[PDB]
RNA sequence: CCGGCCGGGAACUCAAAGGAGACUGCCAGUGAUAAACUGGAGGAAGGUGGGGAUGACGUCAAGUCAUCAUGGCCCUUACGACCAGGGCUACACACGUGCUACAAUGGCGCAUACAAAGAGAAGCGACCUCGCGAGAGCAAGCGGACCUCAUAAAGUGCGUCGUAGUCCGGAUUGGAGUCUGCAACUCGACUCCAUGAAGUCGGAAUCGCUAGUAAUCGUGGAUCAGAAUGCCACGGUGAAUAC
């Protein structure tokens, strides 16, 4: 029918919406190898669909924003495994096993007063 | 120096602020201005009248100024001719249509604004830092207050070299947020310089 | 090959073969072969002689080698026997354009001297 | 540089350069404006500049025109 | 600091607020591309502290010069006094 | 249509408010869509701490600007004359703007 | 590590070739956070490795580097400490990618093919610094 | 009109308010059957989850009398006040902290993708026209999740350069300008043309960093008429290693 996962990562939002079907991937009206399947690791967004395999079994249309090309191509490996709510909960124990599941929540971290960055304490002198 | 002010870390915690006004940017160093300048004055004219906390507050364009104060009487006197005469001035002041009001301050050894200006009124007319500071500990903790602390510093009874010597009593936990701490601090001019006096006063855990 | 003067470039594109006539950087360069007409990326080899002197014919509208090294010597010259601020300045051998010579002024003022 | 409209001299420098043209030069002019560009009419002229504590004589020399005043008339002593 | 500079801060604003805003009106206006004349240039005769460009923007309870915050109107000492008391309403400590 | 626009410095004193407004403007009118909450402005202020040197010790600070947006639908001559004189509220500005 | 033993870190293996160990070769060679110019020059480097050897990618990189695994490694004692599997193949991963560093060819990925082809028959650089070691920890062999 | 553009839908991102959640709570083992530790399940998160705020009694008679307040001393036709010009920008030198480099994991040209956080009325200033450009003219919209600043850049795809002090590097200097401002000489910022040093990875020594970290790439803000390679923030890519 139409099944939904939320899916951020960094500072990203991909919603993720599966209809059963061919193995084709919209995302923001724009096919996986022209949206950042010219760039690093477009692997990223097709490994939860190596876990029990995807050659012809669902079309999925997802929408991203925010972030960079990582940040929204592990924003949509979570939303896909947040939307294999399509299958019951038998794949949430594998797909719980590679650590797919787990909302990465790594942030950048704050600068911070005296500090250039977050933690590059600026170099100090004789003694 | 290192200690926070224990006010200013429990702003949005526990104690609110002493002014209750929305500005936007073309007005609010104007009325933060105004501001001091009724709390200057305020304070000025009513040194004798032992005022606690002045509140601000604007409710479209006219000011609400609330005197928290230990003796009203003082403040009101025979039929109320001064208050009439502080509004006066305040609408004088800042610009507005002025509104005045007292709340009572009761139980006065419990708010650390009266017991600072006690012990610096005390300490200017010349009687020992220890009988202050020790007087004023035994009778705020003699009706409720979890804990006092009192801190006088600075060339005490007239030395050359600058002491602090505090007191105090009960529990005054200054690091935990939910702590109702009222803290305030005053100074005492005497014939040898300034002297501190800062007061901790420790009500309730929330 | 040889343009402008004595300058003889050669093995390289046009467009940076032509930067070493002094007075022509990559916007000149860029000007005299798009009015000369040819293009960017061709070398000397493999260039016409009638195409050469349309180079040096469009490189003649242009204050180069000679003439550019007096005009700019008689520029420096008449600001040190004017004595102005940029002339004592230019004179002494110390930074003209208002910088730090407290340190730093090294290009300007030459590796340090004990 | 500066300024696509107008060059710059004060209104006092103005009127004594005019009556200095015209009653001739005769005197070296107290000048503490050095924000004013040498105009065409001041040439031969003895203007003394002032570098913060002098006024200096310049003397003006036809190829000064596109400057100011104070070029001619250096602040710091450097030995 | 120093009564004195706080009156010639008095005196700056009363001349900016004087003059200009209604003779900088020359400078806005006929210095332009219509004519020209020399005359309006040499019209800044003015004296000179109608300026805006010279108020400092002292600190409004201890006229300091340094570390002003144009929103409150006080230097980042009277900022924090201020603020730590209570008197700034909104304001308070910040930690992200 | 209609709408007010509320900001504060007390989120709880804004909700208040506008909680106010809204159960008296679609008590005595009609269509009050509801309090949108709209993002709060945060203004942080850095500050050096100490009154001479010792640029490392900064104390920081922040104004939040809370809003709400209520967009009353229908033009009642009740609702307006009931909503006007009728605030109670000390930090809010309110744009009432048609 | 005053106190704390610590886990370690999945890293996420190749998009090519599914190899972990060649993810960190990658990681090895990347400099200010760019990782995709660095699997760049892998991918040529490699691919050019594997049409010259005509073995195959990864066994002639795993060959190759097979060549550089040290042994043993080294008052002041320079002892002879038997080096862990996955320090191993570290170091091996460091001497490779600072020798091809060291190179002057033309590019990256030729100084690399090269020091990776001159490692497949052992005579390059980073086997000198694998017999440097080697040396090392055979002279001082004296300490265990 | 293929643009959420419109009618519309309130699901979703999101906004902001209110709640739930993580406490060694459960299991196994070790332990004085105690504290606890080690491991496991569930879970978004697992053991003070990450970061911040929070800095005990005191030490350095540490810093500030120049933010302010203040005892005493001192000047009070002056050590007070007003003004113009100058200086704080000086330069045989030495040290600190940074930026930009020495390049091919790059330089340049063309096309093209993905942010977050902010500021704005004496302000931010679209569109359109002119200028190679900094900018200029007319001038909407916006006191602002609506408008403007404002195109993120590293990235990617093509082409070129080819190991050269070079198509590296940009200092320095000449000329021509724009803007702000009474006024850019001392003494701004930026632009265009020209010039094109030193520098080929840094001696003794020394510093920072333990994971969204270092590294690297941009963006914003405060002060401010104009002036940041600094400061304070924000996100993009994203390591190595810990016996």
């Amino acid at each position: 029918n139409q099944y939904y996962g939320t899916g951020r990562r960094k500072s990203s939002a991909a919603r993720v919406f599966i209809k059963p079907g061919n193995g084709k991937i919209v995302i923001n009206q724009r096919s996986l190898e022209q949206y950042f399947g010219r760039e690093t690791a477009r692997m990223v967004v097709r490994q939860p669909l190596e876990l029990v395999d995807m050659v012809e079994k669902l079309d999925l249309y997802i929408t991203v924003k925010g972030g960079g090309i990582s940040g929204q191509a592990g924003a949509i490996r979570h939303g896909i495994t947040r939307a294999l709510m399509e299958y019951d909960e038998s794949l949430r124990s594998e797909l719980r096993k590679a650590g797919f599941v787990t909302r990465d929540a790594r942030q950048v971290e704050r600068k911070k007063v005296g500090l250039r960055k977050a933690r590059r304490r600026p170099q100090f002198s004789k003694r | 120096g290192q200690k926070v002010h224990p006010n200013g870390i429990r702003l949005g915690i526990v104690k609110p602020w002493n002014s209750t006004w929305f500005a936007n940017t073309k007005e609010f160093a104007d009325n933060l201005d105004s501001d001091f300048k009724v709390r200057q004055y305020l304070t000025k004219e009513l040194a004798k009248a032992s005022v606690s906390r002045i509140v601000i507050e604007r409710p479209a364009k006219s000011i609400r100024v609330t005197i928290h104060t230990a003796r009203p009487g003082i403040v009101i006197g025979k039929k109320g001719e001064d208050v009439e005469k502080l509004r006066k001035v305040v609408a004088d002041i800042a610009g507005v249509p002025a509104q005045i009001n007292i709340a009572e301050v009761r139980k006065p050894e419990l708010d650390a604004k009266l017991v600072a200006d006690s012990i610096t009124s005390q300490l200017e007319r010349r009687v020992m830092f220890r009988r202050a500071m020790k007087r004023a500990v035994q009778n705020a903790m003699r009706l409720g207050a979890k804990g006092i602390k009192v801190e006088v510093s600075g060339r005490l009874g007239g030395a050359e070299i600058a002491r602090t010597e505090w007191y105090r009593e009960g529990r005054v936990p200054l690091h935990t947020l939910r702590a109702d701490i009222d803290y305030n601090t005053s100074e005492a001019h005497t014939t040898y310089g300034v002297i501190g006096v800062k007061v901790w006063i420790f009500k309730g855990e929330i | 090959a040889r343009i402008a003067g004595i300058n003889i470039p050669d093995h390289k594109h046009a467009v940076i073969a032509l930067t070493s006539i002094y007075g022509v950087g990559k916007t000149r360069s860029k000007a005299i072969l798009a009015a000369a007409g040819i293009a960017e990326d061709v070398k000397i080899s493999e260039l016409s002689e009638g195409q050469i002197d349309t180079l040096r014919d469009e490189v003649a509208k242009f204050v180069v080698e000679g003439d550019l090294r007096r005009e700019i010597s008689m520029s420096i010259k008449r600001l040190m026997d004017l004595g102005c601020y940029r002339g004592l300045r230019h004179r002494r051998g110390l930074p003209v354009r208002g910088q730090r010579t407290k340190t730093n002024a090294r290009t300007r003022k030459g590796p340090r001297k004990p | 540089r500066s300024l696509k409209k107008g060059p710059f001299i004060d209104l006092h420098l103005l009127k004594k350069v005019e009556k200095a043209v015209e009653s001739g030069d005769k005197k070296p002019l107290r000048t503490w404006s050095r924000r004013s560009t040498i105009f065409p009419n001041m040439i031969g002229l003895t203007i003394a500049v002032h570098n913060g504590r002098q006024h200096v004589p310049v003397f003006v020399t036809d190829e000064m025109v596109g400057h100011k005043l104070g070029e001619f008339a250096p602040t710091r002593t450097y030995r | 600091a120093k009564q004195s500079m706080k009156a010639r801060e008095v005196k700056r604003v009363a001349l900016a607020d004087k003059y200009f805003a209604k003779r900088a009106e020359l400078k806005a206006i006929i210095s332009d591309v219509n004519a020209r004349w020399n005359a309006v240039l040499k019209l800044q005769t003015l004296p000179r502290d109608s300026s805006p460009s010279r108020q400092r923007n002292r600190c409004r309870q201890t006229g300091r010069p340094h570390g002003f915050l144009r929103k409150f109107g006080l230097s980042r000492i009277k900022v924090r006094e201020a603020a730590m008391r209570g008197e700034i309403p909104g304001l308070k400590k910040a930690s992200w | 249509r209609i709408r007010i626009r509320l900001k504060a410095f007390d989120h709880r004193l804004i909700d208040q408010a506008t909680a106010e407004i809204v159960e008296t403007a679609k008590r005595t009118g009609a269509q009050v869509r509801g309090p949108i909450p709209l993002p709060t402005r945060k203004e942080r202020f850095t500050v050096l701490i100490s009154p001479h040197v010792n640029k490392d010790a900064r104390d920081q600070y922040e104004i939040r600007t809370h809003l709400r947006l209520v967009d009353i639908v229908e033009p009642t001559e009740k609702t307006v004359d009931a909503l006007m004189r009728l605030d109670l509220a000390a930090g809010v500005d309110v744009q009432i703007s048609l | 590590p005053r106190r704390r033993v610590i886990g370690q870190r999945k890293i996420l293996p190749d998009p090519k070739f599914g190899s972990e160990l060649l993810a960190k070769f990658v990681n090895i060679l990347m400099v200010d956070g760019k990782k995709s110019t660095a699997e760049s020059i892998v991918y040529s480097a490699l691919e050019t490795l594997a049409q010259r050897s005509g073995k195959s990618e990864l066994e002639a990189f795993e060959v190759a580097l097979e060549n550089v695994r040290p042994t043993v490694e080294v008052s002041t004692y320079q002892v002879p400490v038997e080096v862990r599997p996955v320090r191993r193949n570290a170091l091996a991963m460091r001497w490779i990618v600072e020798a091809a560093r060291k190179r002057g060819d033309k590019s990256m990925a030729l100084r690399l093919a090269n020091e990776l082809s001159d490692a497949a028959e052992n005579k390059g650089t980073a086997v000198k610094k694998r017999e440097d070691v080697h040396r090392m920890a055979e002279a001082n062999k004296a300490f265990a």
